[PDB]
RNA sequence: UCUCAGGAUAGCAAGAGCAAGUACGCAGUUUUAUUAGGUAAAGCGAAUGAUUAGAGGACUCGGGGUUCCAAGAAUCUCGACCUAUUCUCAAACUUUAAAUUGGUAAGAGCCGCGGAGUUUACUUAAAUGAACUCUCGGGAAGAAUGCAGUGCUCUUAGUGGGCCAUUUUUGGUAAGCAGAACUGGCGAUGAGGGAUGAACCUAACGUUGAGAUAAGGCGCCCAAAUGCACGCUCAUCAGAUACCACAAAAGGUGUUGGUUCAUACGGACAGCAGGCCUGCCGAAUGAACUAGCCCUGAAAAUGGAUGGCGCUGAAGCGUGUUGCCGAUACUCAACCAUCAGAGCAAAUGCGAGGCUUUGAU
């Protein structure tokens, strides 16, 4: 509704922005720079098709 | 004869291969790079001071002074 | 490198900054220093006694010792893969006070404070900051500016 | 594989080139403010893409970068009818290997969509463009005093008339096909 | 280190242990706070060093030629000095100045010129200061995220000729040459893909079945489309793609796009005509460019290599679109072993270097 009322105005409504984000690993592991091994364990996937949540943060 | 003469490569990895290594933070440090002026204060402060809970013959020492 | 020796490519580092030949500065003269400050560690070449190496230059020591014309403080280096604790003597020309502790005691009093007066009304307030979050939803009320991608130009 | 509403049963037959309108504000966003909002006409395949497209084009236009901005949002125009044959006129800007070039090119064809996915694969192979390197300048639905080339003009009149001189034998399902028949096609 | 095929020595590695595994701790990660730096670039109408162009100049510093008459004055030619500029540059230049990156920090071992103490050549005129003690007041725990790698002892093997890739780099015309930096890798390593093959692409390995994939493919050798749609290409030397096995300067009225200027029934281009113009003819016709594929530029020794057949309504070049094939990776289960969980006394259906189970590997 909040979208209508825009279009209608010819204003429009940005929604707040999504809070919780999904990622899931396309790389396997070999050769990577150490620091991404390890951003990579922080974002605890460890291996390939590995998916989590995490928030959606400056750090994150 | 022919050498490879200064190479750095693998010896970055083999120094976080353990981790780095920390010393401990000790609530007392050594005295190390203290003047003895400063020192010698110290030393009397301690012995005069009651609070400060010394042996036994020690304060002997100090309360006959 | 041939050559190994206390100022080696000291060259840049050390050269007084644009304009500030001959600067005495006279603030560095009065700055007090106490035993559990935190100091930030900077050359100056007028100043040859007391140097420290270059390797030191634009660190941050913890002060230990309080010496006549000079403050001892503590640095420390990695070596081999692991840290060495390194005690340094710096004159006072070579040394400024560091603002990490400034900020940190001015927050935490200021912070300290909102937390007691909440605490007299029942509001526990929490000073843990939060770093950038997602934008909140919004209304937008304004001129649109329609953007056409430009032909190309040579400009010779 | 998702489908724009106005593409084709067969996805065989175009592109899956969008048309989209994208718009977006300074970041500062400042409440009761009348916002310069920037508006821009992007072809893409997504709306990820449209956003890609959008922003370099913007970057390239304005000071504006991403970090400096929020997008308001991303709408997808349609074609109004698909009832008719329209010649569609096409301004570009692509890349080759010596340099970059400005090209006018026109499509008979039942949609904006349509005319440029037709571009695209044109433009991939007669003039070895890159999809990505492309940017469409300007485009309009021609009106027939406006029609320019050859290929587009050659085709009006009512008298049209293809014989079909070549039938390549084609069988209508699968269930049908035979490697090796017992008699030989024909062509008409 | 008479040391350069070797030794020690740290580092890397294994086993045995110690300690409350300060989780208010830790981190090849961010965030936040405070801060460093002179590289890239840029800059030389800014310092240092080079370094082209023309002009002016009341005031100038000298030379020469000119002229006159005469030694002066008038005047052409040079530069040097400003005047306002201008061409091109520096790793051993630099005002300016990044990206990537370095320190130190983000609280109970906190904060507060509030108290009471202790100091016999510590500090001050100074209960001034300082450092430590016991007090007083305040203090939801003071960023995100992760912890199947807590810290430390002890004893000790092997190693100490390296090599490659991306990016960056120095010497060198250059090299499958010789040297360096960060991250990998190869060595020490197999599996699928690049036909082939150390260091490329996917992907890291216990025994086994299923399914769906990555890289790469689906005309036949070959699993899977002679799929469905686009654009372009005819080679009496076609073409067929990363690392990869090489091609350049230079050319083409081959073919297709596009760019910029032009003509046309107030009849063009061309041809034929005829006297610049004019008739016939009849809708389109010029010029310079640019980039695609194709052609020329393109010479070597046993007989040959888009991998081979062969392919031109492609089985070629640049795309669109859908499916399918396809690893030793990913799913799911069975079995083995490894590491870690949980439970096993008035006991007992059995062996505590045991029994029963569970998760990961
Ligand atoms: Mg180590
Ligand atoms: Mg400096
Ligand atoms: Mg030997
Ligand atoms: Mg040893
Ligand atoms: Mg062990
Ligand atoms: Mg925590
Ligand atoms: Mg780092
Ligand atoms: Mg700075
Ligand atoms: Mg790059
Ligand atoms: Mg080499
Ligand atoms: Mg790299
Ligand atoms: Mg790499
Ligand atoms: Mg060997
Ligand atoms: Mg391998
Ligand atoms: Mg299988
Ligand atoms: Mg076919
Ligand atoms: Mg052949
Ligand atoms: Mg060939
Ligand atoms: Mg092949």
């Amino acid at each position: 509704d909040e979208k209508r009322k825009a279009r209608k105005t010819g204003a429009f409504y940005v929604p707040a922005e999504a809070k919780v984000a999904f990622a899931i690993r396309i790389r396997g592991v070999n050769q990577l720079h150490p620091d991404v091994k390890r951003v990579l364990r922080l974002f605890r996937l460890r291996q390939l098709h590995n998916g989590a949540f995490f928030r959606v943060n400056k750090a994150s | 004869a022919k050498s490879k003469n200064s190479t750095n490569k693998n010896q970055i990895s083999k120094s976080h291969r353990n981790g780095i290594k920390k010393p401990k933070d000790h609530r007392h440090i050594s005295t190390k790079g203290v003047n003895p002026r400063f020192l010698r204060n110290r030393r009397r402060a301690i012995k005069n001071d009651p609070s400060i809970k010394k042996s036994k013959n020690l304060e002997k020492k100090v309360n006959k002074e | 490198t041939h050559s190994y020796g206390y100022r080696r490519q000291t060259r840049k580092k050390f050269a007084k900054a644009y304009k500030t030949k001959g600067h005495v500065r006279i603030s560095r003269y009065l700055t007090t220093y106490k035993v559990g400050e935190y100091v930030d560690i900077m050359v100056d070449g007028s100043q040859h006694k007391g140097m420290p190496y270059k390797l030191y230059h634009g660190r941050t020591g913890k002060v230990f010792n309080v010496n006549p014309r000079s403050i001892g403080v503590i640095v420390h280096r990695i070596v081999n893969g692991r840290y060495i604790e390194k005690r340094l003597h710096v004159k006072i020309e070579h040394v400024r006070p560091s603002n990490v502790k400034t900020a940190l005691s001015k927050r935490y009093q200021a912070n300290d404070q909102a937390k007691a007066e909440g605490n007299k009304a029942g509001k526990r307030v929490s000073t843990k900051r939060n770093p950038g979050q997602p934008l909140e939803a919004v209304q937008v009320q304004g001129a649109v500016n329609f953007q056409h991608p430009k032909v190309f130009r040579e400009i010779f | 594989v998702r489908k724009a509403a106005q593409e084709p049963k067969d996805d065989t037959l175009q592109m899956k080139v969008r048309q989209y309108v994208v718009s977006a504000a300074r970041l500062p966003i400042e409440q009761g403010t009348k916002p310069e909002i920037l508006q821009m006409r992007v072809f893409a395949r997504d709306e990820v893409h449209a956003k890609t497209k959008f922003w370099y084009n913007m970057r390239k236009l304005n000071k504006i970068k991403r970090s400096q901005g929020r997008i308001l949002s991303v709408n997808e125009i349609y074609e109004k009818s698909l009832n008719t044959v329209k010649t569609y006129g096409i301004v570009l800007k692509y890349q080759s290997r010596t340099a970059i070039h400005n090209m006018y090119k026109e499509y008979r064809d039942v949609s904006l969509n349509g005319a440029v996915s037709q571009l695209i694969q044109d433009m991939a192979g007669n003039h070895r463009a890159q999809p990505d390197t492309i940017q469409i300048i300007r485009t309009a639905t021609l009106e027939p005093k406006d029609i320019k080339r050859p290929a587009t003009l050659a085709m009006r009149n009512a008298a049209l008339k293809f014989p079909i001189v070549k039938t390549i034998h084609r069988p209508s399902e699968k269930k049908y096909r035979t490697v090796y028949k017992a008699t030989r096609p024909t062509t008409f």
